[PDB]
């Protein structure tokens, strides 16, 4: 399953 | 800075005159991803072609997989034919039938 | 043997021609077995594997969730790129992630992985220690303070130590028949005059998984490495790939040579000649 969505760059 | 995508045409199965079988072209090591990739037979362009989900190498080429569903023949010629950014003219592959 | 989960994040711009496209596809071993694509009429990660169809509705929603806000987050972190770059608005660019985790035949952590590129080339890499960064230049820099003060990293470290090795194992169950399935190569060797001086060997291999691979010529029992032709392993369109390694030899001198395959398919080693 995905990783939980990031922080922008 | 850009990659040339390497380009392979082959035959999922060992191929026989008048069996079923699938026509691969797979191009790899290339980017950047935008790419045109058409099979040819005697020539002309196959229309129903599928190909896999784009992805990529750890090195960050990426590589795809165009295919489709054909019966090879004694007489029919099959190539693929590619085109990307690094490349002037659409570079055209034959098919091998032995090597 | 051993086992890895991976998710390939594809951010491409174009400008003139919309707004930036987003692509995630996952991997167990060289196995497929989802997609999302922002372009898509409907976008919604999708299966790609069979096993992988028996998830119910909160797994899709969840991991559709995620995509649809990751295709915002990185068209804003492609600008963000732009800028530390002081590039144009004109061009085309690539943020490429790639992250997971392996684990061993216990299912145990072996290690786990985030890195990034930009247009093709290093950017930032999650050290192995899952605490720390490599960013390849300042633009990266900024990228890493910005992390640093997210505490990105312990997000990243929960992540590959947990979820991704549990779900892991869940999917190597789930899939067992074909994800914990070996098949070995086929192989045989052919033969093809060039003159009246030299002929060509290729040693062939067909229909194997996982696609790693190891051909190898010997000339009187030395590797040939600087002579063989190794041609990039390929896939079949099967889940099976192909591969082959070819060597020019001396007319008469055939039978020193011997092809030499590893494949964790195998009960053992192959040792294969010409057999005219």
């Amino acid at each position: 399953t995905v990783r939980a969505s990031g922080h922008s760059y | 800075i850009q990659r040339t995508p390497k380009i392979q045409v082959y035959s999922r199965h060992p191929a026989e005159n008048g069996k079923s079988n699938f026509l691969n072209c797979y191009v790899s090591g290339f980017h950047p991803s935008d790419i045109e990739v058409d099979l040819l037979k005697n020539g002309e362009r196959i229309e129903k072609v599928e190909h896999s989900d784009l992805s990529f190498s750890k090195d960050w080429s990426f590589y795809l997989l165009y295919y489709t569903e054909f019966t090879p023949t004694e007489k029919d010629e099959y190539a693929c034919r590619v085109n990307h950014v690094t490349l002037s003219q659409p570079k055209i592959v034959k098919w091998d039938r032995d090597m | 043997g051993s086992h890895s989960m991976r998710y390939f994040y594809t951010a491409m711009s174009r400008p003139g021609r919309g707004e930036p496209r987003f692509i995630a596809v996952g991997y167990v071993d060289d196995t497929q077995f989802v997609r999302f694509d922002s372009d898509a009429a409907s976008p919604r990660m999708a299966p790609r594997a069979p096993w992988i169809e028996q998830e119910g509705p909160e797994y899709w929603d969840r991991n559709t969730q995620i995509s649809k806000t990751n295709t915002q987050t990185y068209r804003e972190s492609l600008r963000n790129l732009r800028g530390y770059y002081n590039q144009s608005e004109a061009g085309s660019h690539i943020i490429q992630r790639m992250y997971g985790c392996d684990v061993g035949p216990d299912g145990r952590l072996l290690r786990g992985y985030d890195q990034s590129a930009y247009d093709g080339k290093d950017y930032i890499a999650l050290n192995e220690d899952l605490s720390s960064w490599t960013a390849a230049d300042t633009a990266a820099q900024i990228t890493q303070r910005k992390w640093e003060a997210a505490r990105e990293a312990e997000q990243l470290r929960a992540y590959l130590e947990g979820l991704c090795v549990e779900w892991l194992r869940r999917y190597l169950e789930n899939g067992k028949e074909t994800l914990q399935r070996a098949d070995p190569p086929k192989t045989h060797v052919t033969h093809h005059p060039i003159s009246d001086h030299e002929a060509t060997l290729r040693c062939w291999a067909l229909g194997f998984y996982p696609a790693e691979i190891t051909l190898t010529w010997q000339r009187d029992g030395e590797d040939q490495t600087q002579d063989t032709e190794l041609v990039e392993t390929r896939p079949a369109g099967d889940r099976t790939f192909q591969k082959w390694a070819a060597v020019v030899v001396p007319s008469g001198e055939e039978q020193r040579y011997t092809c030499h395959v590893q494949h964790e398919g195998l009960p053992k080693p192959l040792t294969l000649r010409w057999e005219p």
